[PDB]
């Protein structure tokens, strides 16, 4: 209401209190504020890592003392430079290089010459994405000075069973050659050979034509198959075709298992088929395509 | 800016 | 001039500062606190409003005229 | 994948 | 003193409860920062050099990407624009919200710091870029490469578009105060980095040219800035680290300014600190979206 003027000596310097509080907080917190600071320079924690020990593939690795299943850097001897892998490690200094992987339809398999060259999809340290390693890295795994190799094809339907199959001798040729598959022998799996060909039973010749050692490996823009056609092109994949397939691990995937000459586009089967242990016409739920050094493998 |  | 007046214009030429010191402050801590968005779990949602600092501002010289 |  | 005393008293007051606010805000996000924030980002199977060898090697998609630009180091994680301009773009600094801090000093510069990417929402990969600045000897070895042009993109908060690309783009290494060096410009947001602050005349606009700059941070200067103050240094002042001159016409690793609009008294050291880019919104307007981008020239 307009205090006296004795009102004033008294509260000119309230505000001079205030005021100097004021200040001393704002010192206080400009402090704080500079310890808040040491607390945001990390960036956010990436849950998945990449693991130190390398080696010329999973089983050197696996013997240099790696224990778990991840994502590891390896190099084999003609390699160039090194790259990320899957290995997968068991409880018996066994490690498995994995080059393939189908467990949901997440990733396109509808690739190029090149990108089947190069590889796509991701590698996950928990083994729980599609992925394509890459011809170019398959052959040079396969292919070091004096070391027979061992492919193993794992199987799993949509009702919870799971069958393999295993090839000795395995190998992959290099790119002057079209990434040719070639192996030894079937060593046997509950999947059944169906590397060997199938007797489709739509011909003499099923067998012979749908066998795969020895195929080159073929894609849209690439076709080195023994088809007047394009296998590869047709059945919408990058895979080792003939006339075409017993098995087609890089085939179109069908949610659920069974699906009609009317699902694909061309008539064909064109899904994850194994002709020695499913119908062509059911397409697999989960796939893995992994190899070892023979020597490895049961003696 | 600059500091002339 | 006279003994408090002196004061008075202290007290002027203080709260002037403070008050373009605190508008400062204000917008150093929403940035750093942003900031810390891409370390820490969370960064406290806010918004700053400088028209509160602005409208003292005008507010404070007119009464220092 | 039998081709005709 | 009538009246006077009676806004004194109001102001004051009014601060005092600003000062709380502060206290408070401050307080909360401390207890948030006792645990991180997080990512998982599983590495896509490609690889290459870099972003352009990854792009012509198949690699389509702008996610996160390993490259390894030589048998030296170890491979890195860095994010790649395979969508602008016929991609194989390799980011080598990201400003898009201001989650990140870029005032750090000489060693933060040099090794790198922030987000390369974060999770695409409902994806195990991440195909979204975070803030980052790279790291100065990673910056350094890919330019030296071979011939690398620069891309440097922007926006305002209005959503405007303006680009400025660089034929030739060079970073000498550490030794060498990673200088900087940059040519055959083109685009629409102004060449900021060679001629200078647009809005300056003669002696004034030639001390904010780039090229040519070292790299200073508020720990090392190596401005073009001759003087005897321990204050008077482009870093400490415009806060972050950048080839600075005297000052800038470019503040890339500015502090992000939310709403772009600025003014001399929110500015810590009253300087033009902020994502600034003068020869198109002047020095008072912080980007809302600021971002550089090399890949081979050819
Ligand atoms: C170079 O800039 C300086 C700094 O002044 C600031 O920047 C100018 C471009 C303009 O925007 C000013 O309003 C800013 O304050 C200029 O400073 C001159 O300084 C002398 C000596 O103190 C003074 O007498 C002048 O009036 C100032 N500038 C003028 C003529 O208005 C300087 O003049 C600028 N010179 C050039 C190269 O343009
Ligand atoms: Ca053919
Ligand atoms: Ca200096």
């Amino acid at each position: 209401y307009e205090a006296s003027i004795l009102t004033h000596d008294s509260s000119i310097r309230y505000l001079q209190e205030i005021y100097n509080s004021n200040n001393q907080k704002i010192v206080n917190l400009k402090e704080k504020v500079a310890q808040l600071e040491a607390q945001c320079q990390e960036p956010c924690k990436d849950t998945v890592q990449i693991h130190d020990i390398t080696g010329k593939d999973c089983q050197d690795i696996a013997n240099k003392g790696a224990k778990q299943s991840g994502l590891y850097f390896i190099k084999p001897l003609k390699a160039n430079q090194q790259f990320l892998v899957y290995c997968e490690i068991d409880g018996s200094g066994n490690g498995w290089t994995v080059f393939q992987k189908r467990l949901d339809g997440s990733v396109d398999f509808k690739k190029n010459w090149i990108q089947y060259k190069e590889g796509f999809g991701h590698l996950s340290p928990t083994g729980t994405t599609e992925f394509w390693l890459g011809n170019e890295k398959i052959h040079l795994i396969s292919t070091q000075s004096a070391i027979p190799y061992a492919l193993r094809v794992e199987l799993e339907d949509w009702n919870g069973r799971t069958s393999t199959a295993d090839y000795a001798m395995f190998k992959v040729g290099p790119e002057a050659d079209k990434y040719r598959l070639t192996y030894a022998y079937f060593a046997g799996g509950d999947a059944g050979d169906a590397f060997d060909g199938f007797d489709f039973g739509d011909d003499p010749s099923d067998k012979f034509f749908t066998s795969h050692n020895g195929m080159q490996f073929s894609t849209w823009d690439n076709d080195n198959d023994k088809f007047e056609g394009n296998c590869a092109e047709q059945d919408g994949s990058g895979w080792w075709m003939n006339k075409c397939h017993a098995g087609h691990l890089n085939g179109v995937y069908y949610q659920g298992g069974t699906y009609s000459k009317a699902s694909t586009p061309n008539g064909y089967d064109n899904g994850i088929i194994w002709a020695t242990w499913k119908t062509r016409w059911y397409s697999m739920k989960k796939t893995t395509m992994k190899i070892i050094p023979f020597n490895r493998l049961t003696i | 800016g600059h500091r002339p | 001039v006279i003994e408090k007046v002196q004061h008075i214009q202290l007290l002027q030429k203080n709260v002037r500062a403070q008050l373009v010191d605190m508008k400062r402050l204000e917008v150093d801590i929403d940035i750093k606190i942003r900031s810390c968005r891409g370390s820490c779990s969370r960064a406290l949602a806010r918004e700053v409003d400088l028209k509160d600092y602005e409208d003292q501002q005008k507010q404070l010289e007119q009464v220092i005229a | 994948g039998p081709r005709p | 003193i009538p009246t006077n005393l009676r806004v004194l008293r109001s102001i004051l007051e009014n601060l005092r409860s600003k000062i709380q606010k502060l206290e408070s805000d401050v307080s909360a996000q401390m207890e948030y920062c006792r645990t991180p924030c997080t990512v998982s980002c599983n590495i896509p199977v490609v690889s290459g050099k870099e972003c352009e060898e990854i792009i012509r090697k198949g690699g389509e998609t702008s996610e996160m990407y390993l490259i390894q630009p030589d048998s030296s180091v170890k491979p890195y994680r860095v994010y790649c624009d395979m969508n602008t301009e016929n991609g194989g773009w390799t980011v080598i600094q990201n400003r898009q919200d201001g989650s990140v801090d870029f005032g750090r000093k000489w060693d933060p510069y040099k090794q790198g710091f922030g987000n390369v990417a974060t999770n695409t929402d409902g994806k195990n990969y991440c195909g979204l870029p975070g803030e980052y600045w790279l790291g100065n000897d990673k910056i350094s070895q890919l330019t030296r490469m071979g011939p690398t042009e620069l891309l440097i993109e922007m926006e305002d908060w209005k959503g405007d578009k303006v680009k400025a690309h660089y034929g030739g783009f060079t970073v000498q290494n550490e030794a060498n105060k990673y200088q900087i060096s940059v040519n055959k410009y083109r685009g629409t947001a102004g060449n900021a980095l060679m001629d200078g602050a647009s809005q300056l005349m003669g002696e004034n606009r030639t001390m904010t040219i780039h090229n040519g700059m070292f790299f200073s941070t508020y720990d090392r200067d190596n401005d073009g800035w001759l003087t005897s103050d321990p204050r008077k240094q482009c870093s400490k002042e415009d806060g972050g680290g950048w080839w600075y001159n005297r000052c800038h016409a470019a503040n890339p690793n500015g502090r992000y300014y939310w709403g772009g609009q600025y003014t001399w008294d929110m500015a810590k050291h009253g300087t033009d600190d902020g994502v600034v880019w003068m020869n198109w919104k002047g020095s008072w307007y912080s980007m809302r979206k600021m971002s550089m981008k090399i890949r081979p020239f050819f």
